[PDB]
Formats: C-alpha cells, structure tokens, sequence
C-alpha cells in the first residue's frame, strides 16, 4: 500500500498533463482491502495482476515485449538491504532474459550493489 | 574373468537392444598416508589456524590447476556435507601429485563448524572472505583454477523459491 501510494502520487499527478501510459502492477501477493481500494480509485489507468516477474509465463501475461518500460520498486525498510538488492538484480536478470531490449528503471538500496548491474 | 551369471550395466537406447545381450551365442619412513581401508588419502589432523590463508599470503602463493569452492554460509546456516565433496577428490587412485588443491572461499565461522570432518585430508586451504568479492577471487587465482564450484551453502533459506539462487547467480 505504501510504496504503490507514493508511486501513484508522484506519477499519476493532477498537475501532470501528458499521461497516455497505463500502469500495470505484477506481484505474487494478493492485495489487502486498502490496496484493492487504492487500485479501484485509479481503475481507469491502473491494473494489477497476481504473478511473479521471475516467471516467464507471468512476463508473457503482462506483455513485457510491448511494455514501454519496467520500473522496479525496492523495500526501503528491510532487515537486510543486500538481500533485497540481490532480489531486485535477479528480477532485472529475469526481465532482460525474457526481453533484452526493454528499458528498466530499478530502485537500489546500497551503492556497492549497483556494481552487480554491470 | 566373468563367472556364472553376472549383472552387466549397459548404456543403450532401448531395453529391446539390451535384451540382445542375454540372447547371444558364439555360433548359434613409516608414516600413515591412507585411511584404514586405503580407499581415500589421509593426513594427520591439522588445526584450522594452520590452513587459513590471508589475501596477501594467498596472493604470494601460486595456485594453478586447483579447485576453488565458493560457499555462501554463516554461523547459523544449515550444514551441507562438504566431506562428500572432498572424499571423491582424494580417492587413493589419483597419485599424490595428481591431487588438486581445494581452496574454500567463504565465512570462516561456517567453515569452523565443518572443519572437524575435513582436517584429515592432504591439501585443503581456507580463505576467509566472500565469494562475491573480486579481490578475494583474484587472490585465489580464479583464472588459473581447474574448476570453480559455487555452492548454495545457505540452502536453509525459505523465500520466494525463484529468489533462492540469487547469490549463486550473482
């Protein structure tokens, strides 16, 4: 709820004029009541799907080949930042394996882990 | 020479082809060097402090044609059985000059747990560090090694199953 709320506040802003993109969330955990309500509030431009970005079938479901970009959000408040960074890097690896030409913007928690993206 | 009816193990495309094997006719000074059984190379027990290699010491030491085992474990990780990896590599039918040096790259806290089953082997070295460290891998001369084995020593992790190989892949 928190991360998607912040992302939608920053992205789907009223002051922003040219918004022809449709937001598609892909997550393997079913949203709770508040998150479903938040998705419902932005139903005209936000869609959610239950799947894993590491599963090629779920990547096929969300039409990665036709997706303009893939944005990966990190867990800012976690016990082990390195584990979350490695998980996000592995998600990047899976997405690039499915479609090497897609543009990816990923959130990282530590500076050194960015090296693994090279 | 084979005797009476002996089972033979065959590699074949189908069982009908291996059935042909049964239907065949010609016309129609005194130092302990091995273990008790002699099956595996053996050595006197060594303290773990003797085999620890620092970055500088490993760098000065030249290592060619060795085996670099990179393990991801900590003190609380589940113990994989590393003796099952070293024993086939010291099998008494390789000559002592044919044995490959085994360098373990990983947390020393994890390896101290398992050293009780590994101290009786001829040539094993430990470099306390991280498999993800380029400096540590360069100290062991990973480009001169015969094989690098990346073991998911932290198998006890239970997460999103796909995110279980993250450390090995990285």
């Amino acid at each position: 709820l928190e991360s998607v709320s912040n992302f939608l506040k920053a992205f789907l802003h009223k002051a922003r004029d040219d918004v022809n993109v449709e937001i598609v969330f892909l997550h393997n955990i079913s949203p709770n009541l508040e998150l479903e309500a938040l998705f419902k509030r932005h139903f005209t431009q936000v869609e959610f799907y239950q799947g894993s970005v590491l599963n090629p079938h779920d990547l096929a479901r969300v039409k990665i080949e036709s997706a303009d970009a893939c944005l990966i959000l990190a867990n800012k408040y976690c016990a082990d930042p390195d584990a979350e960074d490695a998980s996000n890097i592995m998600r990047v690896i899976s997405i690039k394996n499915y479609h090497p030409k897609i543009r990816i913007i990923t959130q990282m928690l530590q500076y050194h882990n960015k090296a693994h993206l090279l | 020479k084979i005797q009476e009816g002996t089972l033979g193990f065959f590699i074949a495309s189908d069982a009908k082809e291996v059935k042909r094997a049964f239907f065949y006719c010609k016309a129609c000074s005194n130092v302990k060097k091995y273990d008790s059984t002699g099956m595996f190379h053996w050595c006197a027990p060594k303290e773990i402090e003797k085999v620890i290699l620092t970055r500088s010491e490993a760098a000065m030491t030249v290592l060619s044609g060795h085996v670099v085992v990179c393990i991801f474990g900590d003190v609380s990780s589940a113990l994989i059985g590393l003796r099952n990896l070293v024993m086939p590599l010291r099998a008494s039918n390789f000559h002592y000059h044919e044995l490959k040096h085994i360098v373990f790259v990983g947390s020393i806290e994890y390896l101290k747990r398992e050293w009780e089953t590994l101290h009786n082997f001829p040539k094993v070295s430990i470099l306390p560090g991280t498999p993800l460290s380029r400096a540590d891998l360069r100290a062991v001369n990973i480009n001169l090694c015969d094989m690098c084995v990346i073991l998911s020593a932290n198998q006890n992790n239970i997460d999103d199953t796909s995110l279980q190989d993250k450390e090995c892949i990285l």
